């Protein structure tokens, strides 16, 4: 897992060398900014619901074919709505855990590390997130510093998904 | 009352003039009055649905509901139906003032006095008006929902 | 019955009631039958102690477990001993009619003592409750109603 | 490798739920102890090799069996091979001591620590007699103030203290 | 006699009994002192009210009238008679102790 | 601190059917501070004192009692 | 410690004496340590109850034992709360400066809560003793000193 | 009072002397005074275990024994279990007597004052009192139970 | 109850551990314990004169202790002095806690029933609590003057 | 503050607290200190008298008026004696940490005594009061908070 | 206590607190600190200490056969809660630093009490004497010679 903290910690244990001050600047300049992505932190988990909710009405406005056309991958039934909030439940949990960690260590790991194939297997297509997360692009409703950080966690799982 | 009118009032009975702490009171109102009316607005809207959503969180599915509970009746579900809309009204009316003393004067005077002789349960109505807390500060934010908290919270104390 | 009846009247200003006369002329009447019971439970003081210890073995292992009190000969002997006193005293409460040889020997300060000693309480009530089933099972049927009841005393003052 | 921000993460992860504004605030302490945190292992790697050394003369102080010819710290080689111990011990420390959390030192310092111990035959029990004879030099010029404004690092500090305890409990 | 005397003045003092409601006896040296002898009952009652157990159950959780007609409940198993009855109860809980 | 007393008090109200034999002849442990107003109850119920004693105390004690 | 002052010099009709004003104000003073060895004991809970039930398990097997009560995992994971109970209270402790808020919910009901749920006493401060001493290792010498005092308390109320 | 003083009060206060109808009723205790004396045993017996297992039945693993719940704090727990005995004593003492008067002379008087003044949970108690009663039914008999459940059911009908 | 005892209750019954917000609650009281232990101090050096100026401002040489008033007779001007000494001693243990519930649980109980069944004037207590605030925060300063008051404006909010 | 300790542990069946047990440690880690004050005021005890007496008659000249109690060079000689022996048990006060010696020597009585000496108490009070003052000025700042608040207790005791 | 004992000393010389008065109170304040530490691990494991102490002295005799005074429930609660108190008041006297709180609590009427009652007074002074042991094992060196300094003072006080 993958951390500012923890970057300067292996960068420095593979070396074999002690903690230089090239890298407590590294864990400095975190500290810097962990005030002001906490900010970003409280502004997503206060609109849990707001949000989930609202993200996973504006996959079925811009994609009407999921909702009509039966099978187990798409949820026409109510157990594939049911883990339609399993999903984008679980997406936004690890970016409120990336923020909290300062890096893109447990979005990395938790989330796009085997993603890549699962899609593959299952049929989720992977333009039924990367606009899913759109929709939480603009209507989380932060604004300052906080937004635009996380606004950076939002568009790093685009990336990973296109 | 008010905040401006208890302010007022504060300043009248010792003969004073408006200070500047007063002026700090009321320029402080007059501050707070858009989060105010933005959050009494969005109450308003939904109503009903803060209710459902509070009744569904406390007291549905327990013996309140079964036959000997006091909802079993239905004209009982509809009095308590009733009861809850008038806490988050006038929660609202308190909070759109600034003043509790609304709280004091319309619904908490001779409330205890009713609630002992009709045999309602105090502590599950505690319980209902804290499910009501947590529905609107959820449904208006954190910034407007501890004022909401607050008198809530009052007709909560005052109800114990 | 005499000592309680006295000092029931003692508390009072008055002398014996005719219905405490009758009292203990019923008890005068049934002393001899008493006296039968307390003769079987007498002879059969062996037998009827290490059923009833072997019983509550049974049922309670945690005194002879490892952990427990009664751990050992020696400290399973004096569980037996404290068996063999209960069971004197049950005697002794038959054939007094009163429960109060029973209680200012063994009854009165008992929960505190076992406290100190670091013996459960519950497991001399069951071994006390193993001695009234075996008792009961040696005893003529409505005899062994008035041995276990003195039995059942000593149970539930024991708990 | 771990943190106190990703402690944090995958204990609220095996219960899969966000992370509540209670949880938050605690961490905002880090973030204003990171001031705090970072230069005191600053101070400790500034004088690394003054602790190494003068520790060095504390556990061969106290027994002299270890530089006695036939001891386990004898000859040349074993003596150097000392030093490189010394101080294999600090890095891994420090690690801890930036990490906030004693996962790294666990998995790195005295995962099977002890095990090297009766197998090569040198003692374990002790390294750690000379090991918190390091931590009352390595608390002692972490602690004096010189030059840097007054501040309160004692509950910093008791980290620092409990670091070195649970790496010299773990080896004898 | 002497244990169910014991337990008697906890039960008029207290309407239920004391051993639940403490976390040690307290009464060891009384109940001593008792069995002997050497106190009277009327020692023992004044005794069960000079303990701390007494001001934690009736004093502290109670105001000072309250206090009056508990204790006259209690100890002399009434309620006061007239308002001067009340009045020097009042300056005895006031320029002193209970 | 504390006093060892040992006094009667006779009966001159109408004669009591029970004892009140710890009543009429006793000895009991007061505390000083008591001692005083219940010395004068027995003075008043003119009883006769037979036997006063200090159990506890030393005389003389300035400080700590 | 503030309250134990307060209900003392009230019940005399006294002010608060300036004696116990000192004692108020050291309190006063040592409660930042205080602050500091709570959240220590805070942070570190689950490796103290570990080790509690460690060392209890250990000692006392009966428990493990079918015939003892914390039997199976239900009841093994009930018996690790009631020590997690016992460890908050002690914080509580703690931080309050005397036994009072520990004794109001840990110690004043105990023995009979305890008598009529069929657990003993002894294991449970067997525990308690497990407790002191992990947090005796995880302390420093006054600060281990100043917990063993409130674990000291719990051990010595649950006999 | 007792059955035999009820019905020597409902003979008084008319002036009637004792009709053959009292004479039933008293003959009727007499004869069922024998297992009355007998099932007053065998509760005294095991008083405790009762408790006990009526306390595993009804109230122990719900939320009254977690944090929150009214049987949370160790004193509360000691008054739950004096509750408890209170009940199974009183209603051994109603059981001898043949007449509930005692349950309303000394238990049932105020106690509804005080367990809404406490805060105390009414239906739990009652789940309680039912659970007592279906232990004591199963240790005494059926023959006894009836009469023993009739006195419980009594104090869980006047506690409602 | 106390600040600590507050903070430990709140704790309590949701069952919560001691979170940093409750670290923070007391750590500022154990910040502000310093000018409550000497504020304290320096309030029971001399209470009497507290008293003293405070009927002397208030109370004296109006129709009060005029016959007809309630202070005429001197056992009530005795009672008068005892109920201010009260208010003060009572103001000092809740400035020393630091939680107005002990003013709540043996002052302000049943006193407005008192002053109401005895005819006492209740504006002349309110207005001599009010002078005893002003005497006190002159003589023990502002910073602690303020938390005096605060315990003696309670004590005269609820006696209104 | 060991009696004090001693006997409101004694009221309850329990030990010493911790919490008193941490009292205890306090008061002799202070001790040297409050040995310090008592050597200051042992040294200073003619001028302090003299000092407080003076401001004394400066405030209240009543009662070294003719009508007054101390009229004459004897009267107040005894004036000063008395303001003497308060001085004692303030000192005995710090010494002790306890307000018990300067109670149940100087405090306990005194109402009734200087009622019927005809001694007004408010001038006995204005006295002590003139001695906090001296004794305040004498010596180190929250040094002087410690002796000024004994100075306190007796001064508020006396009125 | 010992301060209180000092000051009653000067106080009958009428003299004041100087240095070698001083000197005694600051012997007494670096006693108290190690009097505080063994206080606390006294109060850790008293029913340990008594029952540790009946084990060794008391148990399988002829006191504790039938036919002894120790033989009854009654009688052997009562011993139990004897020994606490000697364990306990040995704990007052040796943190008060003196042993005349001590005699006048216990050794003012136990021995007309042990005269009447028929109690053995030489079987007493072992259970002492064991207690004596026990605490001396326990707690260390000089505080256990301390604790016996008063424990040693009961025993004479009842022979
Ligand atoms: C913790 C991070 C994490 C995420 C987010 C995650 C998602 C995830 N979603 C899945 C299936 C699914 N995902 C969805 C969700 C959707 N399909 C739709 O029709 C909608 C367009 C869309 C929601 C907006 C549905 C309906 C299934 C079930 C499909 C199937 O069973 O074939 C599956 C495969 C089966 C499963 O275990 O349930 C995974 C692994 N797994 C993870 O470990
Ligand atoms: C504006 C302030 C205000 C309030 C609150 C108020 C309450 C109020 N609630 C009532 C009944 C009631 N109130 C309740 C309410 C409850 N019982 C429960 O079990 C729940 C805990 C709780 C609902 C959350 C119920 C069930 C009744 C029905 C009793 C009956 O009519 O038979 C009644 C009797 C007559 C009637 O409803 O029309 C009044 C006056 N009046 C007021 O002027
Ligand atoms: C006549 C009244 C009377 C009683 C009841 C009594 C009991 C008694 N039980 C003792 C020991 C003991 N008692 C037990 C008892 C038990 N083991 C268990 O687990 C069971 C619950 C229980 C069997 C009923 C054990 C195991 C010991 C040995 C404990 C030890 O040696 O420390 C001792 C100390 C050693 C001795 O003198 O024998 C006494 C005095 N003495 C009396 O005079
Ligand atoms: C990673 C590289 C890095 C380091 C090393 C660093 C340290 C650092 N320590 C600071 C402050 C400080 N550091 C200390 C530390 C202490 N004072 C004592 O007396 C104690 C003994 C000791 C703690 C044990 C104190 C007291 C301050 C005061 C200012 C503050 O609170 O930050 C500050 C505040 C800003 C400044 O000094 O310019 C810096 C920069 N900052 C960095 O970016
Ligand atoms: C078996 C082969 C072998 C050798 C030779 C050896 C030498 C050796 N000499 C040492 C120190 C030392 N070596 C010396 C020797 C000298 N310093 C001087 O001032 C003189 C110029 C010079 C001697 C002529 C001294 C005085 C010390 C102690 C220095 C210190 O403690 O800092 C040390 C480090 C500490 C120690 O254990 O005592 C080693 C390892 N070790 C080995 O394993
Ligand atoms: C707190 C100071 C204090 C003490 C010590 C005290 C002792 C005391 N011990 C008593 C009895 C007793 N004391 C013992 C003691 C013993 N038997 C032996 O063989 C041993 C030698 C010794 C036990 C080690 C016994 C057996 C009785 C009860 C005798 C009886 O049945 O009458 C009694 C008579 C009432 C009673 O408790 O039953 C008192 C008052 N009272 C006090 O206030
Ligand atoms: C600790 C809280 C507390 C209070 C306050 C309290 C008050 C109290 N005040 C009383 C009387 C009184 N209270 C007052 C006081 C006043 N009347 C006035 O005119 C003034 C406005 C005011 C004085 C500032 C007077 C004059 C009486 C005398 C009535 C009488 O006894 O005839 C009485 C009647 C009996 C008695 O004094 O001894 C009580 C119980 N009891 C308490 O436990
Ligand atoms: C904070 C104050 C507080 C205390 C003290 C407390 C005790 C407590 N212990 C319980 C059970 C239990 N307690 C234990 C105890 C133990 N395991 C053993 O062997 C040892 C003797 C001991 C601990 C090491 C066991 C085994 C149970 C389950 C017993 C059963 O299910 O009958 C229960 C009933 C189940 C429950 O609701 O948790 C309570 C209420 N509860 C509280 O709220
Ligand atoms: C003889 C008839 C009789 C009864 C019943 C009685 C009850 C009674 N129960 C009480 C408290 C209590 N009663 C309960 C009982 C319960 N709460 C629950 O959650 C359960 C449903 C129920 C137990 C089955 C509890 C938990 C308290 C503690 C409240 C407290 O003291 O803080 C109190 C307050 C003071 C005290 O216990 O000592 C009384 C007077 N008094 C009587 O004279
Ligand atoms: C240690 C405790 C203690 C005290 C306080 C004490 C006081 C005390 N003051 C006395 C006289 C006196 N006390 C005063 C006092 C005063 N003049 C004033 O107006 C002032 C208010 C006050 C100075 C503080 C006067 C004037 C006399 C002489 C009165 C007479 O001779 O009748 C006397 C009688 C003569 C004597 O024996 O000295 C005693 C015993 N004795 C004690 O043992």
């Amino acid at each position: 897992v993958k951390t500012p903290i923890t970057e300067a910690i292996a960068a420095a244990d593979t070396q074999g060398r002690f903690l230089g001050n090239t890298e407590l600047q590294s864990a400095r300049g975190r500290y810097e900014r962990a005030a002001a992505s906490l900010e970003a932190a409280r502004g997503l988990t206060s609109n849990a619901q707001r949000l989930i909710d609202g993200a996973t009405q504006a996959v079925y406005q811009k994609f009407p074919y999921t909702t009509q056309t039966p099978g187990p991958q798409f949820a026409a039934d109510s157990r594939g709505k049911s883990k339609c909030a399993r999903d984008v439940g679980h997406y936004l949990r690890i970016i409120t855990y990336s923020l909290v960690a300062g890096g893109t260590g447990p979005l990395d790991e938790y989330l796009i590390a085997g993603l890549a194939e699962i899609n593959s297997t299952f049929d989720l297509s992977p333009s039924w997130y990367v606009e899913a997360l759109k929709h939480i692009k603009a209507n989380h409703g932060l604004s300052g510093q906080a937004a635009n950080e996380a606004n950076t966690y939002i568009d790093y799982a685009i990336n990973a998904l296109s | 009352q008010d905040a401006i009118t208890a302010v007022i009032n504060s300043a009248d009975v010792q003969g004073k003039y408006l200070d500047t702490a007063a002026l700090e009171k009321l320029k402080a109102y007059f501050s707070t009055g858009e989060l105010r009316v933005r959050a009494a607005t969005t109450i308003s809207a939904n109503a009903a649905a803060i209710v459902k959503e509070a009744v569904a969180k406390s007291l549905l599915y327990s013996d309140i509901t079964r036959p000997g509970g006091n909802m079993y009746t239905t004209r009982r579900y509809a009095a308590c139906i009733r009861d809850l809309d008038y806490y988050l009204r006038y929660a609202t009316y308190a909070m759109l003032a600034g003043d509790p003393s609304i709280l004091d004067e319309r619904v908490l005077n001779g409330l205890k006095e009713t609630y002992n002789s009709l045999g309602v349960p105090v502590g599950a109505t505690v319980q209902a008006i804290q499910a009501i807390k947590e529905v609107t500060a959820s449904l208006v934010g954190a910034d407007a929902g501890k004022e909401m908290g607050i008198y809530l919270d009052y007709i909560s104390s005052g109800l114990s | 019955i005499v000592t309680k009846s006295i000092v029931n009247a003692d508390a009072e200003a008055r002398y014996l009631s005719p219905g405490e006369l009758d009292r203990i002329k019923s008890f005068v009447a049934g002393g001899q039958q008493r006296l039968r019971i307390a003769q079987a439970l007498t002879d059969n003081r062996e037998r009827l102690v290490k059923q009833a210890g072997d019983q509550l073995f049974q049922k309670r292992p945690d005194v002879v477990s490892p952990g427990g009190n009664a751990y050992g000969q020696e400290m399973t002997a004096t569980c037996l001993r404290d068996l063999d006193y209960y069971l004197r005293l049950v005697t002794y409460g038959i054939v007094a009619g009163d429960v109060t040889p029973i209680e200012e020997i063994g009854v009165i300060g008992v929960r505190e003592m076992y406290k100190s000693l670091g013996t459960p309480i519950e497991a001399v009530g069951e071994g006390v409750r193993a001695l009234k089933n075996a008792a009961s099972t040696l005893l003529s049927a409505e005899d062994a109603a008035e041995a276990g009841s003195y039995f059942d005393y000593v149970v539930g003052a024991l708990q | 490798t771990l943190d106190v921000f990703t402690k944090v993460v995958s204990q609220a992860d095996s219960r899969g739920e966000f992370l509540s504004n209670e949880q938050l605030d605690a961490l905002a302490n880090v973030v204003k102890e990171g001031n705090k945190r970072l230069d005191v292992v600053n101070r400790i790697t500034s004088n690394a090799s003054a602790i190494v050394t003068n520790a060095a003369r504390a556990l061969f102080e106290e027994q002299p069996q270890l530089i006695a010819p036939g001891g386990n710290a004898y000859t040349n080689r074993r003596m150097a091979a000392c030093l490189r111990d010394m101080e294999i011990i600090l890095r891994y420390v420090t690690y801890a001591i930036l990490a906030g959390d004693a996962s790294v030192l666990d998995d790195r310092c005295l995962n099977g620590l002890r095990e090297t111990y009766q197998a090569l035959g040198t003692p374990g029990s002790s390294v750690a007699v000379g090991v918190q004879k390091m931590k009352d030099a390595a608390v002692g010029i972490a602690n004096d103030p010189n030059g840097i404004t007054k501040g309160d690092c004692s509950q910093l500090i008791s980290e620092v203290a409990s670091y070195f305890d649970r790496a010299a409990a773990a080896v004898g | 006699a002497i244990k169910t005397l014991i337990s008697a003045a906890y039960r008029q003092i207290f309407e239920r009994d004391i051993a639940p409601y403490i976390a040690q006896n307290e009464f060891s040296g009384w109940e001593s002192k008792l069995g002997n002898g050497e106190i009277t009952v009327k020692e023992f009652i004044e005794g069960l009210g000079y303990s701390n157990l007494y001001l934690k159950e009736f004093y502290t959780p109670y105001p000072n009238t309250k206090v009056i007609e508990l204790g006259t409940k209690h100890f002399l198993g009434r309620a006061p008679i007239d308002q001067a009855e009340i009045r020097k109860y009042n300056q005895i809980l006031a320029t002193q102790g209970i | 601190r504390l006093f060892k007393i040992t006094a009667l008090v006779p009966s001159l109200s109408r004669t009591r059917t029970q004892r009140e034999l710890q009543n009429t002849y006793f000895t009991k442990l007061v505390p000083y501070e008591n001692w005083f107003r219940e010395q004068q109850r027995i003075q008043k119920a003119g009883g006769k004192i037979i036997k006063v004693e200090l159990a506890t105390g030393k005389q003389g004690t300035n400080a700590g009692l």
